[PDB]
DNA sequence: ACTTACATGCACAGGATGTATATATCTGACACGTGCCTGGAGACTAGGGAGTAATCCCCTTGGCGGTTAAAACGCGGGGGACAGCGCGTACGTGCGTTTAAGCGGTGCTAGAGCTGTCTACGACCAATTGAGCGGCCTCGGCACCGGGATTCTCCAGGGCGGCCAG
DNA sequence: ACTGGCCGCCCTGGAGAATCCCGGTGCCGAGGCCGCTCAATTGGTCGTAGACAGCTCTAGCACCGCTTAAACGCACGTACGCGCTGTCCCCCGCGTTTTAACCGCCAAGGGGATTACTCCCTAGTCTCCAGGCACGTGTCAGATATATACATCCTGTGCATGTAAG
């Protein structure tokens, strides 16, 4: 048998928070799925090198944020850092 | 059979590119540029196929090839 | 008879295909082209249906964008007709001559 | 018990991301905040595209997002267009653009 | 609707007023006529048209170029 | 505030000369100052981003090298 | 007096700088340009001398290459004088339009 | 304070191809950056190759395939020859 | 006996092997991987050092400078392609004046 | 003096066509049900990478002073950019003809995918030392600076040939 | 008519000014030595994932028949692209003049590369559910077709300045 995990269900959840009455085609979900995995690989790859470059063996929030600052253009980066910081803070409070 | 990619097929693409007038010499040049493009991508694709020890080129092989050349494609996985 | 003017139908086609998103090259002829080019790498290659589509999708997307640049080059030379010399300039700035 | 996703107030899987980092050959150790921060950034960009894609779908009297809308959303957005300047969206088509000098 | 003699008379007047080897071009004549006479907005078209017809008659003779884009002189 | 004018016309001309340029419009010089400015803004931004990561107040050569590489403009002869 | 002809001294300059490798921008002025631009990211920034030099090399290499491409756009349009329009066309195909 | 580099190895190679020719430090730096660059380029791809096929070992195969992908035409053909050669000679001593 | 000598290489097989292990590329590294890689690195290094040496000699010099590297690479079709996106410091450019600009 | 003809602009008729509009209907893609398997917790341990204050001291910033290469301003006249005109003609639109793409059903299997083996290859800790890095002298290829000598650009000063100007 | 003058053209030496090339000479970085670390190498333990043989079956080529839709061939007429020409002024080249970059210099201190001490974060493991997958069924957003209201393109007619014919 075969089991292929995905980001499908999470992308759909996010869609409902942003546009509750809108749906999405299979091909579009695939594209969305490729995009998230892409961004994941990109950011993590850069963070990986950042850790290597600065002779650290741990990827922390610090590297990810800096990786984000490097890869995302202008305003995108700013809000991405805002969202990143927000989430990590709330998670630490528990 | 490379003559198969014809004028009316080429001319639609140009239209989509926003082109209004096309020199007759454009059509053969386009066939040539396209072959080159395909040669490079197919080359890397097959290279991935052989590393996996497969005789069938999968879609991922093509995707990985396109990514290697900075032309990532969405809607086939990857 | 009704005959319009040169460029009128042309412009109509531009507006048309820029609005739609279907592949503009004939599937089967292109699929044969892929295998032929593939011959020069490995004998008796098999292809996933999606692999051929991914190639065609990527191929048309490449050419379409190239025509956009070719167009700007033609216009830059105070023309409305794309010519071989227009493609050469665009590709040269881009890289990978010939 | 509380899911780590919920603790960070995220829709994206902090759990999955955290694992993918460990088995991804990136570093010997992964900080507790790292997966949360990354997941947060991934959800934002997804939401960003969706809000614009949603609009694009709406602008054609359609409720279902198709590749064409994703295309229109990205290429009409300055910040997304640059972030995805080297990506090609299948069945996405091209943005309507006719140069002034060709118009009658 | 201001007063002005014919274009044939004006061009001939403009060429002969200008002592010059290559007679005169289309540009030379046009600026002479504009400052030495009350002429309308379509001076250029009428100048263009008049040289076309004077050449064919052999009233105007050609020096450099071919057609309304050139330099020309009067015949003897 | 007006130090962007320090990249003088003569200086801009020599570069064009090395580029094989023979004749230069007067409007080229200000536009050239602008492109270079944009170029520097993009590179320095990433360079400083590397600096802050290392928790340093001083931008090192490697920071610039990494910055350039990040932008698809790899540079040889300074490290890495 | 001796005055040559327009373009003659230019070609001599072209050949001259294509033969050498020294930096063509004034060292000190460029350095000031860097710190001013850096201000808008972090205040009281310090620089390594070698850092500023690495920037000038890249910067001049970028511009030199841009002028080569720019020059080709000019010539394409049947001119021998580069113009703003030429730089805009080169950069457009090159990316980093804005 | 010790920083390692390919400095000493590049010179030995230079002396094999042109024994009476030297190299300036700046030129040597450029050469050092180049070797280090190529190292990073090849390894990243081999890493990805090992990943795509769900394997956790970087073998001579990933290196070879990486070379075929990264290096243009005839360069790859001669690179693959040398890599093959090297591995053979090493495995026989 | 050094590992370099066993493969008949100048480049450090041992160093490359270490760099691979501590470089976050894979859980394990094959025995032949460092050998294959060092040979390829050595070849490319030799290829450029070969062309550069010839270049310096052509300008009547015995010591290699950045300029000789730039000339060597950009004149070699294959190396040029390989290094199409690299900029060599103090390397300058190759003399190329467009035909129409010349006088007659 | 009136009428006719270009050649321009411009209004607006025009049907003729291609666009987008609404309403009725059908088709099947997607969002949501169910059991079922695997990762994500949850709780806790121990090893050590990373945080800490504090140590040299390397290297950036800072000031000065004289020399002068280099940027600035002005100033003519030439070589270019640009607009216009006439000409040839490739490119477009369109219809009638021709070819093979596209769509359907189906047989037959090469090959991708999966499971289950267990041999062999690579991380792992430990021990020995010699490979390779950080100073330290010289000295020679090269940078610096002098005088001829070769190459190149050019603008006069002719001599040949065109055609008003008279 | 004819002459005479001005104005073109092609080339044809030398004056003016750079460039290559030869020469002697000051010198700072390259090449080599050699001190001392710590990384590489030999030697064997394990533990697993990669090599490998076996399997099922999803999926690829492959043939056949079928309509039509897409290509294609052909021929008109236009407007677009190249060439030539003429004018204006923007760009060049040059000399003076004024800026300040550059160099060589000494002087103060931020903060960069490195230290040990040790806290506190992280990997590693066994153990229960449930979140997320594959797996289904039914509503419905989208696609289609025919009617038709709206928008677009294109000729053909009238009309101030002109120029001839009577």
């Amino acid at each position: 048998r075969k089991r292929k995990e995905s980001y499908a269900i999470y992308i759909y959840k996010v869609l409902k928070q942003v546009h509750p009455d809108t749906g999405i085609s299979s091909k579009a979900m695939s594209i969305m799925n490729s995009f998230v995995n892409d961004i994941f690989e990109r950011i993590a790859a850069e963070a990986s090198r950042l850790a290597h470059y600065n002779k650290r063996s741990t990827i922390t929030s610090r590297e990810i944020q800096t990786a984000v600052r490097l890869l995302l253009p202008g305003e995108l980066a700013k809000h991405a850092v805002s969202e990143g910081t927000k989430a990590v803070t709330k998670y630490t409070s528990s | 059979n490379i003559q198969g990619i014809t004028k009316p097929a080429i001319r639609r693409l140009a239209r989509r590119g926003g082109v209004k007038r096309i020199s007759g010499l454009i059509y053969e040049e386009t066939r040539g540029v396209l072959k080159v493009f395909l040669e490079n991508v197919i080359r890397d694709a097959v290279t991935y196929t052989e590393h996996a020890k497969r005789k069938t080129v999968t879609a991922m092989d093509v995707v990985y090839a396109l990514k290697r050349q900075g032309r990532t494609l969405y809607g086939f996985g990857g | 008879p009704h005959r319009y003017r040169p460029g009128t139908v042309a412009l109509r086609e531009i507006r048309r295909y820029q609005k739609s998103t279907e592949l503009l090259i004939r599937k089967l002829p292109f699929q044969r082209l892929v295998r032929e080019i593939a011959q020069d790498f490995k004998t008796d290659l098999r292809f996933q249906s999606s692999a051929v589509m991914a190639l065609q999708e990527a191929s048309e997307a490449y050419l379409v964008g190239l025509f956009e640049d070719t167009n700007l080059c033609a216009i830059h030379a105070k023309r409305v007709t794309i010519m071989p010399k227009d493609i050469q300039l665009a590709r040269r700035i881009r890289g990978e001559r010939a | 018990a509380k899911s780590r996703s919920n603790r960070a107030g995220l829709q994206f899987p902090v759990g999955r991301i955290h694992r993918l980092l460990r088995k991804g050959n990136y570093a010997e150790r992964v900080g507790a905040g790292a997966p949360v921060y990354l997941a947060a950034v991934m959800e934002y960009l997804a939401a960003e595209v969706l809000e614009l894609a949603g609009n694009a779908a709406r602008d054609n009297k359609k409720t279902r997002i198709i590749p064409r809308h994703l295309q229109l959303a990205i290429r009409n957005d300055e910040e997304l267009n640059k972030l995805l300047s080297g990506v090609t969206i299948a069945q996405g088509g091209v943005l309507p653009n006719i140069q002034a000098v060709l118009l009658p | 609707s201001a007063s002005h003699p014919t274009y044939s008379e004006m061009i001939a007047a403009a060429i002969r007023a200008e002592k010059s080897r290559g007679g005169s071009s289309r540009q030379s004549i046009q600026k002479y006529i504009k400052s030495h006479y009350k002429v309308g907005h379509n001076a250029d078209l009428q100048i263009k048209l008049s040289i076309r017809r004077l050449l064919a008659a052999g009233v105007l003779k050609q020096t450099k170029g071919v057609g309304a884009s050139g330099s020309f002189r009067l015949a003897k």
